[PDB]
């Protein structure tokens, strides 16, 4: 009748409840069936390889240890301080690289008992998980990031975990990232991870991220675009002028230099050529071939002769020729990198 | 027998076993055999001298104190919650190779204790440590580094714990993707140091050496790139008309001032060390380069103040310079290859 | 003759029987908790990684019928504040939070009150860096409204209810100040009463309007971009014949301001869309870039009569045109990011 | 026997009471606190705040803790023993972050006098905030705060002051990497209100004041010199002109560079700094001298009586440039010797 | 007589041990001896003023207490979990900002009692020790960073430190550094600090630091030398290319006010000047001296058979420039690094 001999009667020490043994010992395996909520979701740092989430972890199983009758009502919500004289299931995340509970003026736990036996028990977490990363085309890639939820007390034989049929993760209405795009399918396979000790159960749940131009393209292909421009437009200055157009030739690569310096200097050591760095570095031919025309061309003038015909033939020529060059291949660099050879899934 | 009561008589107060004492006391050492599962690995920071792994070290021994009575014949093993971890006796490990280290601690502890027939006890735990590895840096494209994992004893000597490794396949990792180096899984190579401590006796350690090989992509596809276009500027100043006489110093001067700046930032970028550096060889020869370049044209240009003079040694350095520079670079390859 | 340690096992220990693990009110009307704040210090705000740190002074108070007393004449009793384990306590957490502890010094930051009622007065001393989204549409003159959420985690709404305190909920220290920002007087305050699978749960709000001065940005990159375009235009003066000192004008005008816009976006996020100081700056570009176009194209008249006429024509043009368009964008740029948007 | 004398006197036998302050619904106890700074230093205006290492101490009167078993007066006892006595609550309310410092033990003293007396003293390791005004930037006059004060109770059961005489104390050989530590700090009651009530608290003021070797070395002198070479064009012929041009371009340049990687290490503040005004200044130097030689240009190209108007222009500015520049630097020091 | 009753009766409940009263209580001060074992070191941040070791703390004391006669044997180890229960002396580091322990699958602690009742103590640490230096010639300086024990709870009058007679202090064979080289000479010495409340023991010892200039002199010198090199080498340019001779300068002095605001990024802000800037200032004032010596030829060329002929005397002020400072430069050179290591700097040795 009083509520805290009730609990004690359910769990506490009169009831000779153990939390040192599985429910159903011997027997069946006993099924955990988990879903998240996802809070948080930001700090996608390529340079560390890792991301952050704030999940409302759930879980529910089932135990007969745990069925009452005095309480009417089926649902009973229990305080967080009860999770210590009960069994819980052991669930440690295989692809994390720090993590740790929340706690303020309380722990963030819930803990809820059905009349059946059933437990509904939620944590509040916050993983700092580790992802592959594949920056082949960098500024154009679909990266893919995964969540995996293993046990590492017992074997499959013991425990065995599986997602909830309906609504299995949800997202926090309102959620964005500073520079991707979650998408709304989430994939939901099995790893069922097996080492020599024994073989453990192991769930899995996908994400899908695409990232955006919006910041790439208005702070770093723009302004090489614009340095590009600034090589081109010394074809209109005067043959004569010796060191005045070959300035401009000068400065470009040194500035085309700082910016692929800078332009990598966030990016995590990759062997691989990444997309900006293939567009920087063919960008820099552009703007050393405009060097190379100038010095070609001063070459010619500096052996009447006809030869200052010839000059500004090639200097035409260049002029003409550069267009359709750069029109042309930084259209294909496009279209090859979107569609035609990369991306599409 | 009710499985509480199999666990208070196995290991519990009101049992008479003493966590505190190590099996056999006063007699054989206790053998204990490990093998490490690494997980994850990388963040291997040249600049702290230091890189960070995720195993999940296992350690398994004998223990008579603990024997399952023949009353029941469930299982040759049998699963253990992680809680009692701290209930019965556990040898004393740790890495001495170390910098900081923690477990891991996520809606449970991730520990997990087998116990079998015959007394035999496996207990696993999942790791994250910081192990530091001397670099060495003598010749940095194509270095080898040597980074390893030493574990010791601390508390019992080697007249009381003694660490022996697995017979078989001792280390596992399970297609592990790195960023910069390419760890060879078959070069696994270990042995054991068994450290002796002046003042307090012999101390075993059984250690895992990892070699690592440094894939010099990124560096071939970042760093000496400019510095071939530098050198190639350079060369293109040659042809420059040197009547101008003031068209001639801004590509020298610059691309030396080009140099300047990404000599400083490499060495920014790296750690600080004494000794040279195979990178440094290769920057100081590109700056030697364009100041040669800076002097060739000051002679030129004394020479013009004579003109037949003047070309004859601009021709002649535009054949000698490019094939110096081939050269030079094919050497350096091939000592540094 | 009742000791006070006595009359503490009394009511609260152990041989009071009363139970930290129940509820007040259990099986019954849902517990109100008026809870209000007091913050202490403020700012450290960082748009990288777009979150705030406060350090309030949570307060909380709830009634609970198994502490009342008749025993001492005072109402208002005071507790040492580790006596907070033996009584039940509001779950209470920080929605939109990422990282918090208490302050641990010589003694728990902790402050119990027990009226005579039954009414408890619970202040804990926390330190939160909670997270606020921001809209940098208007960067150097944005106005950020970042978010303070309280929640119940354990019990339902249909057990614990949270509600602001009827005046004066939520104080500032007194000269409390930001470095960068203006923290309004006026403070919102809503529910959100979040819901989940698990049901209904109760919420508290609380919204702090912040905005920026301009008085460093404007220092430290607007003067500078502006000195430099005025720089730009020195080149018309210069005559057009002299081609290596209009050349070196145009060249290094060009150049010092695509680092000024690289050191810019340095300190800031990453972001989809454009903000007003990316647009400045690329305005600014745009200008310095045509300064060099139009001495081109002056340098190709003049080499090809009496052309140099035109070419003197053409740079008074220049020179005549720039300051009116740089002067019209300013007034344009300035007057509907500063008012209308 | 000890172990005895430990119990009967405030042990499981004794019968005290530790969650029960002494005095109990009596008088305050008066609080007496003196703290001993062990290394000072960290003080980093980025994140406004800096770092100490404080020898806590506090002294109280209980007469719970009074012997006669023991003649000696002065006791020592563990210090893993201080759970089970009263300790008055105590937090530093200007702090960001603190945390004790454990090392093979607990870092704490406790010591009982024969009358009852009791030392506590608690090493700590506190990250206190302090704002800071940036108008005089290289010569500022900085007044750092820490903040003693009670939380748990109120005015009304716990009084805190500080020592008759020598109140804190600075260990021998203390120096400050950046600024130069006063031995004047001001004791001033603090004594803050909120709606729970009346709390005390206690204040103690350090001075700081900044030292301009490095900020002279490193930022004054290269600006100086920088803008000496922006002079370097007036006595270049003037048919050189790519030779001015570039110089007072890279002048400009470069004094650019510098103005951003000198207020790249302090904090954003609305105002102008002390720094910014010579440096803008000196700045503002360098490009008026490109602008006199751009107007001069324009002079030489409208034996056209022009030579000489170009040359008295060249030479008139090349002397009043020296006046005005030493004139600025004069009344930029001076007015900053009137605000300090 | 079971080895589980022994602990027990030894220290254990049964026993009557209480770990709260201090050895020979009333009595003489427990000497306590205690040395050190380095296992790492290095991360000597100039910037915040420390660095980072990795000690196995040891201490040795005695007790009557923890006499035993029932096992013949002497040197007995035990369980770290047991350590707790006995009194240990109260040890701090006086100069430190940060340490901790280590727990790795277990404690890192060793306990080990013998059969005269002496004890034996070792446990693992991670100081991040505070020692502040003296930057006068920083690029060729000697440190002496301090790693000083103290006492807290009990004062001189009941705990008096000291260190063991023979090897106080030993590193672990192989151990080097990053940018130091340690010295095998360690001083110790006597800190017995006093304070308000009594006489405290406390033990010091010196750890010597010598800085090697690999880094530093192809990093800094040997660029900053090559650009004085290339300032120069104006001096045979002639005076006619004068956009030539000028650029040469002010790139020259450009690169050296960078080259000098990067070397002093490395190292926290002084009121005092260091010998790097020396170096620094004197060679870039070389440099803008040689643009100033363009800038009076210039002059000269451009007024200063009625012949100017002020040609021949700026060709001889070009000769005499180019002659005197490499010389000058060399002289400087010379007197520089001879003075900053023999004389009167550098005896700090
Ligand atoms: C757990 O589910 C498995 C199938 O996945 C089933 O065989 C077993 O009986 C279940 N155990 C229960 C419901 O206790
Ligand atoms: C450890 O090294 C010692 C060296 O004496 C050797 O006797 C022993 O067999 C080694 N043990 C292992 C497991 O390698
Ligand atoms: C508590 O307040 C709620 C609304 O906040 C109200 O519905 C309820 O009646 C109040 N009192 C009790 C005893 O539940
Ligand atoms: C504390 O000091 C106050 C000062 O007014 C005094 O009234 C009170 O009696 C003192 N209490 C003591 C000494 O216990
Ligand atoms: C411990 O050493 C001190 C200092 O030398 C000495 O006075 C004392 O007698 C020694 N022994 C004991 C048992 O205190």
């Amino acid at each position: 009748m009083s509520p805290s001999d009730f609990l004690d009667k359910l769990m506490g020490r009169t009831s000779g409840y153990d939390a040192r043994i599985r429910p159903n010992f011997k027997g069946p395996p006993v099924n955990v069936t988990c879903n998240i909520f996802i809070n948080s979701f930001g700090s996608i740092a390529e340079t560390t390889m890792d991301y952050r989430v704030n999940i409302f972890l759930r879980q529910k199983w089932n135990d007969p240890r745990l069925a009452y009758s005095e309480y009417p009502d089926d649902s009973l919500d229990l305080d967080p301080s009860m999770l210590d004289s009960i069994w819980k299931p052991d669930l440690f995340f295989a692809n994390e690289k720090g993590a740790n509970f929340h706690e303020v003026t309380t722990d963030n736990k819930l803990l809820r008992i059905f009349k059946n036996g059933n437990v509904l028990y939620s944590i509040r977490l916050t993983l700092t998980l580790s992802c592959p990363m594949d920056l082949k085309n960098f500024p154009m890639d679909v990266q893919t990031c995964i969540m995996q939820l293993e046990s590492f007390g017992y074997t499959m034989n013991d425990l065995i975990f599986e997602w909830q049929d309906e609504a299995p993760v949800q997202v926090a209405e309102g959620l964005t990232l500073p520079q991707f795009l979650l998408k709304e399918e989430k994939d939901l396979r099995y790893c069922t991870k097996h080492y020599n000790t024994g073989k453990f159960t192991c769930i899995e749940v996908r994400f899908h991220l695409e990232r955006q131009m919006g910041y790439y393209l208005i702070q770093m292909y723009i302004p090489s675009l614009l340095i590009v421009i600034l090589s081109w437009v010394s074809f209109w200055i005067n043959m004569d002028a010796a060191p005045a157009r070959v300035a401009l030739g000068i400065t470009t690569v040194l500035t085309m230099t700082t910016q692929s310096s800078g332009s990598r200097a966030s990016l995590p050591k990759v062997s691989y050529v990444k997309a900006i760095d293939i567009w920087m570095a063919v960008c820099l031919l552009f703007v050393f071939s405009a060097l190379l025309e100038y010095a070609a061309v001063n070459f010619v003038s500096r052996q009447r002769k006809v030869f200052i015909d010839r000059a500004k033939k090639i200097d035409t020529i260049s002029r003409a020729c550069f267009p359709l060059a750069f029109l042309i291949f930084n259209i294909f660099y496009w279209v090859i990198y979107k569609i035609l050879r990369h991306e599409d899934i | 027998v009710p499985a509480n009561s199999t666990s208070n008589i196995l290991n519990r107060l009101l049992v008479s076993y003493d966590p505190r004492i190590r099996p056999n006391f006063k007699g054989i050492p206790v053998d204990v055999v490990v093998n490490i599962f690494i997980n994850s690995f990388g963040s291997i920071q040249e600049t702290t001298m230091d890189y960070r792994v995720n195993i999940f070290l296992r350690q398994k021994w004998n223990d008579p104190r603990l024997k399952l009575p023949s009353d029941f014949r469930g299982s040759d093993a049998l699963t253990v919650d992680p809680t009692m971890y701290k209930c019965l006796w556990k040898p004393d490990l740790f890495f001495a190779n170390e910098k900081s280290a923690n477990f891991h601690d996520v809606t449970q502890e991730n520990i997990l204790l087998f116990i079998f027939r015959d007394g035999d006890v496996l207990v696993s735990m999942r790791l994250s440590i910081t192990l530091s590895c001397p670099l060495d840096l003598t010749l940095f494209p194509m270095d080898t580094q040597r980074c390893k994992m030493q574990l010791e004893s601390f508390g019992y000597t080697t007249d009381d714990l003694r660490f022996i490794w697995q017979s078989g396949d001792p280390v596992q990792l399970e297609k592990i993707a790195l960023p910069q180096f390419d760890i060879k899984k078959e070069d696994i190579e270990y042995g054991n140091c068994t450290k002796y401590y002046k003042g307090t006796g012999y101390y075993t350690c059984v250690e895992v050496i990892f070699t690592l090989r440094r894939q010099v992509g990124f560096y071939m596809m970042g760093v000496y790139a400019p510095t071939l276009l530098i050198v190639v500027l350079s060369w293109l100043s040659f042809w420059i008309n040197p009547d101008a006489s003031a068209a001639r110093v801004p590509l020298g001067i610059f691309s030396v001032l080009s140099l300047a700046s990404e000599c400083t930032t490499l060495a920014a970028e790296l750690p600080k060390v004494s000794y040279v550096k195979a990178l440094d060889v290769w920057l100081i020869a590109c700056l030697l380069f364009g100041f040669a370049s800076l002097v060739e044209y000051a002679v030129v240009q004394v020479m013009l103040n004579i003109p037949t003079a003047a070309k004859r040694i601009d021709l002649y350095a535009r054949a000698l310079f490019p094939f110096c520079f081939l050269f030079f670079n094919v050497i350096y390859w091939s000592i540094y290859l």
